[PDB]
């Protein structure tokens, strides 16, 4: 792996993360290894391949996304101030989840993967692509955890011993779960 | 005032749309407004009382610029910002922290969880770029709690505890977007 | 399905626009539709038979990202890209040429004539930025062929060869948008 | 010919192509000795001088052209998938070339010279600008001679020879064609 | 002409928008028309007597594209550019001054005065990138002239000088865009 | 001052201007100490603090800006090809400028000063703000004096002379000037 000379066949990702349940790459960057590129630059493709029975834990991304399901059946709930949303989708659908949105995913019941590719369209950071995990796991932990103790202990209205046991996860699993059933 | 008009008139700042014991938070948009609507600029104001806190929250796609008007304030910014650590753990997590004196700015990007404690009665003016459609999600307190609204077993995956103890936890906090301080 | 609605439901694919005993290509556009429209980004579906030619064509405006669902994928690709070859001749055309395998990812930008042949039986997933109004113009077979277009005396000076000859050899192509493989 | 320091004054171009009947010259980039314009990266100019009883070969460019004709006339026709649309221009009439649309050129009947401003609004390749010509001359040739034997033989059912000599031309006057008559 | 229509069908030019003994100036924006809407380009033509001065002016927003059509053309271009000297005099201001032949080409950005003397009968054709709502503020003559507009203690303020002085030096110009050029 | 590490803290400006009756700051570039802050590339923030019974000297910006009054009051005066606007703000007043527009500013009859943010939206020179000044003064000096006399002489129809003594000053308080009364 180093630079180039002048192409658009992009065959090879990076591993954000690869356990049990499944993977999640990312494509590099267009304009990487290319100024023929340079309208691509705004955008990342990313790959997300689950088994049967599990759950991506809940997120967000800063970007919004526009996932197209390439193998399988999966499970959609997006979250939001007061609610939830819940589709379904079977191969080929598409959808457009907004940023900011925190959603999880779940391939039923079922003998298949779950196969989707994710169409990331970036606004703050060109070209860049970031995901806020509620669960800490060995990688990365919960957002939450960077808080300082007060303002966790303040906004929460609980003891710091009290949300720690509600805050700080061993998700064995990290980021892909084997719904138990 | 005038008795001539429409152009650009100018325009101050009408029901706050956040207010309590601790504070209130005026917001016009790009929707709500025309000289903002081309900007895609939307502005804020922030209003709360010394000790009070401002739980953790982000705005799903504005870029807000948070200026000092007058006080105190004790700023939580997090995030991770470069995927330039493109496997995984690479690019970690960040806490900035910092105070702002009067003068002092502050960028809060779009996804990044953010809270803020006047140190001191407290006057911000905000600027935030990327306006359209944004929606600010709480992460603690009783309104627009994005967390609550996670089902009991889902909660149950995503958390150390159990989704009993997670609707618990949760509803122990009474306030809104304002919040009493004092520590431990 | 859901009976409660109206938001960024799901949506899938309707009628084909293309399709016949070697193909179909299935698409949706920022026109025909509500959530891709704001991102200006259209998509399609490839689904071809085993030996089967998708023949040369380009597309306007759009610049199409084409992921290899499945199947084998023979590509000709070509272009100028590069006017940093200022003078004519010095940036002479290219001829990108290969195969992709199930996982790779080809792009292919709005001007350069494009056409691909399946090794194997094909379903290609395209995700094409820059999407409005774009236009597909094909250069060989009998439908939506430009060249075809193409006054006789035009020909006649475009062409080594004849404006009959040029009717002609055009005419000889009977399928449209896919067509049969076999060399020589 | 090197860089520069602040300026405004452009008043030299490449030639791209010169012959018997005209030229086809291209202001260099507004950017290019000039952080000071960066604003009119995404656009080029080009400058275009046919003469009496000439054709511009059938061709596309990458890019949205705006066409002013500032001396003399010309028959403008555009190709459509179903299609031709002409135009006569006489001094001082304008009108845009969506991109990827084909088009010619002509300067009729005439006794004077057609004088053609494109200006070109870029989009794929940010400030760069590619014409893509359906015939072969000495410079370039046809951009379907690009393609692999079978390719061709099949997308048009005749044989390779049969392709050729009615693929690969001996245009001697390359670009610009006078009307024979 | 074309007993068929409707698209992007030729435009040329109508009724000028400023003329005199000295010269026009037509001009179209993606106000009034079509094709350069989406452009968000518009185009004017400039036609001069030999001797003939353009007053200074400036354009609110669009930058004009200047390509000398025919004649000699004396221009005078100012401007400060870069706050990377970014401490007050550091960008002290230019005056960029060049005779255009016919072939040449000036920029003209946004906020920076120019003007224009016809060295020789002249004939020029100017793109303007974004066009949208662009103001041309006069800064000497009778008509659009802005100075003339500040109230008479400001003028008081403004310049050395006097308010009845201004406004009387001002009434001195009896033209309007282009005038009488001649010096000393 | 160098430049840095991953920051959003923003607390130092550049005076462009400071005298008798007032301030004019200039926030540093967002992208410039940081790639991290690229999408706020196309703004600039400045400051400007003003004294009881001042005016700030008739002026126009390359840019649009968003002036919000967070101190005390004063008088904008906005010009047009024919005709003037007045606008009482007091403080929580916000109002944007269209670029091109020439405008002065005023603190009245007062005992307190008027604080303003100018948010600026950069559309030639991205990140980049230029205000042109009519006067002149001690720092730089009036637009008007970088035309060649005839050129000055023509527009005008008076002679250089009584141009000048109308052209070029010596403001003492260059551009800020406590309203005499």
């Amino acid at each position: 792996a180093q630079n180039n000379p002048y192409l658009f066949r992009s065959n090879k990702f990076l591993t954000l993360f690869k356990n049990q349940h499944g993977s999640l790459r990312l494509l590099q960057r267009f304009n990487e290894d290319t100024e023929k590129l340079e309208n691509l630059r705004d955008y990342r493709v990313l790959e997300y391949c689950s088994k049967p029975n599990t759950l991506l834990l809940p997120h967000h991304s800063d970007s919004d996304l526009l996932v197209l399901v390439l193998e399988g059946q999966a499970i959609l709930v997006l979250v939001n101030p007061d609610g939830r949303d819940t589709y379904k989708l079977d191969q080929g659908d598409a959808i457009k989840i907004q940023a900011g949105t925190p959603f999880y995913l779940i391939n039923p019941d079922n003998n298949q993967n779950l196969r989707i590719l994710k169409f990331a369209i970036t606004f703050r950071r060109p070209g860049t692509v970031e995901d806020f995990f509620l669960s800490s796991t060995k990688r990365l932990p919960s957002y939450l955890s960077a808080f300082s103790k007060n303002f966790l202990e303040a906004s929460y209205d609980s003891p710091y011993d009290e949300i720690e046991q509600t805050l700080l996860q061993e998700e064995q699993e990290g980021v892909i779960v084997k719904m138990p059933k | 005032t005038l008795s001539s008009q429409d152009k650009p008139f100018n325009l101050r700042s009408r029901d706050p749309i956040y207010s309590n014991n601790y504070g209130k938070l005026y917001e016009i948009t790009p929707e709500k407004n025309s000289q903002l609507r081309d900007l895609d600029i939307l502005l804020n104001c922030l209003q709360m009382n010394e000790g009070a806190l401002f739980v953790p929250h982000y705005n799903s796609r504005a870029t807000v610029i948070l200026v000092a008007n007058e006080g105190r304030a004790e700023v939580e910014l997090v995030g991770l910002e470069q995927q330039q650590q493109q496997g995984l753990e690479s690019m970690q997590l960040r806490r900035y922290a910092a105070t702002l004196s009067e003068g002092d700015i502050i960028v809060i990007p779009s996804s990044f969880p953010v809270a803020l404690k006047a140190a001191s009665d407290l006057n911000m003016v905000g600027i935030g770029v990327n306006a359209e459609n944004n929606e600010r999600n709480f992460l603690a307190g009783h309104k627009e709690n994005v967390i609550r609204q996670i089902p009991r077993q889902v909660s149950d995956l995503t958390f150390p505890g159990s989704g009993e103890e997670v609707e618990e936890l949760l509803e122990n906090q009474k306030e809104s977007y304002f919040v009493d301080g004092q520590p431990r």
